[PDB]
């Protein structure tokens, strides 16, 4: 598994997607808090 | 830019998007107590830019 980044792609003869999930909690910081300098007051 | 703003100066009470360098003012309401132990309250306003 790696990273393609940058230009469109299709996934070439045995490609696949993979799902990174991540540790809980951490998705709840990364879609509630937006700008840790806007609303950092809670 | 979350700012301060109200009577006694709370915080996060002015969300602002630009930032204003002018000779403004604002006003905040200071409770203090004296040697004699009078606590009394002012009124003060302070000329920024
Ligand atoms: N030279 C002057 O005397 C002068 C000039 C302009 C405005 N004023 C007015 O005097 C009033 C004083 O009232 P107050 O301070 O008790 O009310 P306040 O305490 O609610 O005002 C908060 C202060 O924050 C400043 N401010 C708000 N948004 C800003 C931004 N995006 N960038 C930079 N600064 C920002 C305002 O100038 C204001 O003085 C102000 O409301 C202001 O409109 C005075």
């Amino acid at each position: 598994v790696r990273a393609v980044i940058g230009s469109t792609y299709m996934l070439t003869q045995d490609e696949v997607l993979w799902e990174k999930e991540l540790p809980p909690g951490v998705e709840e910081l990364l879609n509630k808090g937006q700008d840790p300098l806007a609303d950092r007051g809670e | 830019l979350s700012l301060s703003a109200g009577r006694p100066k709370r915080p996060h009470a002015r969300r602002a998007l630009c930032l204003l360098l002018g000779p403004d003012f604002f006003t905040d309401v200071i409770t203090i107590e004296t040697a004699d132990h009078a606590r009394l309250q002012l009124q003060l306003a302070y000329n920024w830019h």
